[PDB]
Parts: C-alpha cells; structure tokens; sequence
C-alpha cells in the first residue's frame, strides 16, 4: 500500500514564541523554522512499515509556503519515496487552517492512490489537534488518533492510543488515518549521503487551486495578545523559611 | 441553544468536567448534556443535578461503548439541527470526536477554548500557550472543545431537567479491543487542588515514591513530566504538559523538573507554583513563585515533616 504523510514547517520547538506589542500575530520573521517534533514521528513510523513489506511507496506532503520545500526534503532524507508541496500561503504569518488542510490532503490522498494516512497528533504551533480527524471525516474513512503502537495486519489495524487513564486498543478498517502520539517511536535522524540524495528525489510543487480548494479562514483572528506575566517569585532559603512563607 | 457533550466514562460520568463545561458554556443559551455510552443512564442523572443544564439526553447504547469516534461523531451530528453551539471538555474523547464532528457539518472547530467571548468570538492558547489568540468564528455553527482548566465547576445544585432517549447510526469502521487501565487511587489530576510533579531528577521509580508521600501529605494529586514517564518512573498517565493534561491548582510543587516549555504549558496557569531543583539556573525558576535550590533527596523528605 503506499502510505501519505502530511508533515509541517513550524517554529523551532524550542523556541518561546515572541508576541507582537500590537496583537498582529507571533513573530515569526527571524525564527528558526522545523518540522513538526509530531511528524518526524509519523515519518519514522511509515518508514518502519516500509522495512517489513507492508507500504511500497511513501508520499510526504506539506502545506504552506515555498520554504517548505526544506521540510519535505528532510522528509525524504529520511526515507520518503517522494514529496508533494502544495503552496497555499505567500507569507509565513498565515497559517492555514486544519480544515483547509484537510480539504487538500483528501483530494492528495484520492490522487495519490493512498490506502493509509499518517499525521501527527497536533502542530505545536496552532495545538488544533483536529487535522487528522477532519482529514478521515471527510474521507468517510476509520480514525486511529493518538497512537502507541501501530500492528497493522491485513484490511486492518490494531492501534493502541494514548488516552485519559491509560490505553486503549481499537481495530479499524484499512483506509484509515492515523494521528502519533509522542510516544510511538523514536525518529531517526538524515545522515549526510541521505540529504545529498534527497535532493534528487522527486518534490512535485503543487498549489492550492491545483485541488480546487479555498485556503480561506473560517477563523478571522482579530488579535493575539502576550499572556499574562506572573509576579516576580521569592527564591527562599530553608524548608523553613518555604512553609513559612504560607 | 448549545448541544454539551458529557465527558462519561465507565457509566460514570465524570461531574468535574461537566460541570466546567456547562459552567463556560451556560452564558450562550440553554445548555442540553448529552450523555452517549454502554451505561449512560447513571451519567445522565448526575448530569441532570449540574446548576445550569436545561436538560439532558442519553444514548445507552452498545453502540456507545468507549465512544468510538465514528458511530458517536454520527450521534452528534444527527442532533446538531438544533444546536448552533456544540461544546464538550477538552478531554480526549472529545478531542478524538470533536474534530470529526466539525468537518462532517463543513465547520472549523476551536480546540481548547480558554474564554468565551460571545457567540462567535473565543480565546485560545496557541504556541504551547506562549501567546493567546482570540478568534472569529465566521461559521454558522461553533463547534468548541473547552479547556476545563481556566472555568470553575459550578453545580450540585441543579434543577433536575429532564432526560430523553436518543437514537443510532452505526457505519462499521471500528470496535474497541482491549482496555488497560492506570491505578489511580488519588485526586484526579485534572480536577485536584493541589498537585506534586516529579521529573527526571528522581533517578528512579523507587524514589518516585517521595514524590508521592508529600502528596499525600497534602492530600494532592501527582503529576510528571516527559523524562519521568519515558525511564519508566510513572505511567503516562500523569504527564503535565502540552502533550498530557493540562492542570491548575491553587498550589503545583515542580521538584526536579527544569521548566521545559513543553512542560510549562499545562501548568503556567496555576495560583501558586513551587520549585526545587538543584540546578539554580533552570527555567523553572523564572516562573516559579517561591522556589528553593537544593537536593530534592533531601528537601522533599524534610518537608514532607514539617507539615
Ligand atoms: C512536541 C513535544 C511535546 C512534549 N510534551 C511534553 C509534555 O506534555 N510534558 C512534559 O513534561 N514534557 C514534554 N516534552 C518534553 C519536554 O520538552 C522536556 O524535554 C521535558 O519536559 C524535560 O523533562 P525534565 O524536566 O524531567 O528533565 P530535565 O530537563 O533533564 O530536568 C531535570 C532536572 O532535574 C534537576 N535535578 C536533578 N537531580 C536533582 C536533585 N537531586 N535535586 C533537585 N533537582 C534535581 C536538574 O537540575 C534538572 O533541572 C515534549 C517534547 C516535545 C518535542
Ligand atoms: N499545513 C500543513 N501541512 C501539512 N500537514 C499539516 C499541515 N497542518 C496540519 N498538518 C498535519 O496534521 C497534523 C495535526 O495538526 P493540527 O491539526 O493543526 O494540530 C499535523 O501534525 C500534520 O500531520
């Protein structure tokens, strides 16, 4: 089967967010721009499903502005067979929203030919969580979201998730979507030969239109305001002077 | 009118995030719960008690069991005529239903809705809560998870409304397996006042055990971080932070956790917050109202006496 992978272009996870004084938006002009820690994972795992005979091709697409051609390049660093970037934004300060995202890897993955999806859990810029979810909605297809563990076998799938209280295993049907959780696997990282080599494989540069989909926002963001600072904080000195301290 | 979804469990529903919920939602209308599982009859009684819920419906159906994101985001939809608000608590089931729901009706959806505006326009955190974004939403109806963590679970005293039946729809894409459960004989994380979080500094799942005396010597409930969950020091359960739960009590204790932003990001909105690490330069320490520098081995214990 060949698996799709939606991956993104986000801040640096280790980067604080810096807030415009004048709600315009976060200030992403200077910043140090990564794939999404969630994706890297989603990535790896339908690699690990290649290296056992169960996905023959791997398609990774992203969705934004051109720069985020770096991002599918790092994918097929990895391992992708191949990449598809469909420009939607003409700046780095508009995101595109969940649903649009999800409009367009439906028509990729209707393309594409592909039998199973695999998103991150959420995109530590917008933490939506929702792509995955309105991406199987749309294509009337089974759902697996915050995966543990994926033992994919025959026309369906044995997900463990991650929820509230501990695990939960489900089985679903082939066509399906599936979300990873942080904890799904550890990510290998693009050696050198590999990057080099990336960048022969193939990156179809697409564009919205070409799926005749509008990237128009539901969600009209008036503002983005810096939160609340907290009051300074006293660095006592003995358990006493802690609990004395009320 | 707004269409609530019940955060039920094992046929018990679960009052601490109805009750937020309802009570962050109540100013957009007449709240209905809804209350969809195997054993949701029990649920839609207490349900009922919650101070502001116009009525309640209930789905006891096999069909419901662990509401399986596609046979449920059916049930929503199919009731969702009436509704122009559709609203749950930001707790996974809702997260994992949420979304689908949204997409089916062609309509966004607003994750973790920290402040309510009005009918349309609604506050969230966005960059692992580093910048708060209020929105717009140009869609006929709203459909919202609500972040528990920033509303106050007002209820107890209802007008016990009523409780109707619902029907079904069931497009056969999943079953539920296998269920594996954490022991968790304390204050639930999401709903305790106070709560005491262990990172990697512990060493191990023995000393973890500290961690947890002083907890119960403050009757709160036990929180983690990343590291302590990976080396195997607690279940996942318990992870604070971007990727876990989302907590805010009067008073959160971070011993030996260095103040990753991941981390921050479920417990930056907490009354009091209390540090200590060894490390005098983690950036724990730069949000932490009352912090102390020194071996948690040796603190913790003598703290947890002299209380
Ligand atoms: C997308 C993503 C999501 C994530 N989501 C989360 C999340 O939800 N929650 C979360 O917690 N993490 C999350 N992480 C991980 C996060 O980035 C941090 O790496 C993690 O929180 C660090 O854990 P730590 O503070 O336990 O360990 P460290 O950062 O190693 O800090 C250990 C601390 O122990 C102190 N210490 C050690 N020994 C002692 C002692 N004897 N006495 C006192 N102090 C001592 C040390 O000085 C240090 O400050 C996520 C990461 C990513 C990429
Ligand atoms: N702009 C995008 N381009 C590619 N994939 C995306 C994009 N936005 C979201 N996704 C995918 O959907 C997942 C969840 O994002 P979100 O729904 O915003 O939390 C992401 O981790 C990606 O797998």
């Amino acid at each position: 089967m060949k698996v799709l992978v939606p991956v993104k272009r986000l801040i640096d996870y280790n980067v604080k967010a810096r807030v415009k004084s004048d709600g315009s938006g976060v200030d992403l002009a200077n910043v140090k721009m990564s794939m999404n820690p969630f994706d890297e994972i989603a990535v790896e795992e339908a690699i690990r499903l290649k290296e056992k005979g169960q996905a023959e091709e791997i398609i990774a697409v992203s969705i934004g502005v051109k720069q985020a051609a770096e991002t599918l390049r790092t994918a097929l660093a990895m391992g992708a067979d191949r990449a598809i970037l469909v420009v939607a934004a003409d700046d780095v300060q508009q995101d595109i929203e969940p649903l649009a995202v999800a409009k367009i890897l439906a028509a990729v993955a209707r393309a594409e030919g592909t039998e199973l999806i695999i998103a991150g859990k959420q995109a530590i810029d917008n933490d939506m969580n929702a792509t995955g979810q309105m991406l199987a909605a749309i294509l009337g297809w089974a759902q697996a979201t915050f995966a543990s563990k994926v033992e994919i076998e025959g026309a369906k799938a044995k997900v463990t998730r991650e929820v509230d209280g501990g695990l939960q295993t489900i089985a679903v049907s082939l066509p399906a979507v599936v979300t990873a959780d942080l904890r799904l696997n550890e990510p290998r990282y693009a050696s050198l030969p590999n990057i080099m080599k990336a960048k022969k494989k193939p990156l179809d540069e697409k564009t919205a239109a070409d799926y005749g989909v509008d990237v128009a926002p539901r969600l009209e963001v008036v503002s983005v305001r810096e939160p609340e600072g907290r009051k300074a904080g006293i660095k006592v000195g003995s358990v006493d002077e802690l609990v004395g301290k009320l | 009118a707004v269409l609530l979804l019940g955060e039920v469990t094992n046929g018990a529903l679960n009052r601490d995030a109805t009750a937020k919920a309802v009570a962050a939602v109540k100013a957009l209308g007449d709240v209905t719960v809804l209350c969809a599982g195997a054993s949701a009859k029990a649920a839609a009684e207490e349900a009922a008690k919650i101070a502001g819920v116009a009525k309640v419906l209930v789905a006891e159906d096999a069909l419901y069991g662990h509401r399986l994101a596609e046979p449920t985001a059916a049930l929503i939809v199919g009731l969702a005529g009436d509704y122009s608000h559709i609203a749950a608590p930001a707790t996974t089931d809702a997260k994992n239903v949420m979304p689908r729901v949204a997409a089916l009706l062609d309509v966004m959806v607003l994750s973790d809705v920290s402040a309510i505006l009005d009918a349309d326009t609604f506050e969230r955190p966005i960059y692992a809560g580093n910048a708060i974004q209020v929105v717009k939403s140009k869609d006929a109806k709203k459909v919202f998870t609500i972040r528990t963590a920033s509303f106050d679970a007002a209820g107890e005293g209802g007008t016990a409304p009523v409780t109707e039946t619902a029907a079904a729809a069931d497009p056969g894409l999943s079953s539920w397996v296998a269920d594996e459960v954490a022991e968790s004989d304390r204050p639930e994380l999401t709903s305790a006042r106070r709560v005491v979080s262990g990172g990697r500094g512990l060493g191990s799942k023995e000393s973890f055990a500290i961690i947890e005396e002083l907890a119960d010597k403050l009757g709160a409930a036990v929180g983690a971080s990343r590291a302590a969950v990976d080396s195997g020091y607690a279940p996942n359960d318990w992870q604070v932070g971007q990727t876990g739960k989302v907590v805010a009590p009067e008073l959160y204790v971070a011993v030996g956790i260095s103040g990753a932003i991941q981390h921050l990001a479920g417990m930056k909105d907490s009354k009091v917050i209390v540090a200590i690490n060894k490390d005098e330069e983690a950036p724990i320490f730069q949000i932490a109202d009352y912090g102390l520098v020194g071996d948690l081995f040796s603190v913790v214990p003598e703290l947890t006496g002299k209380l």
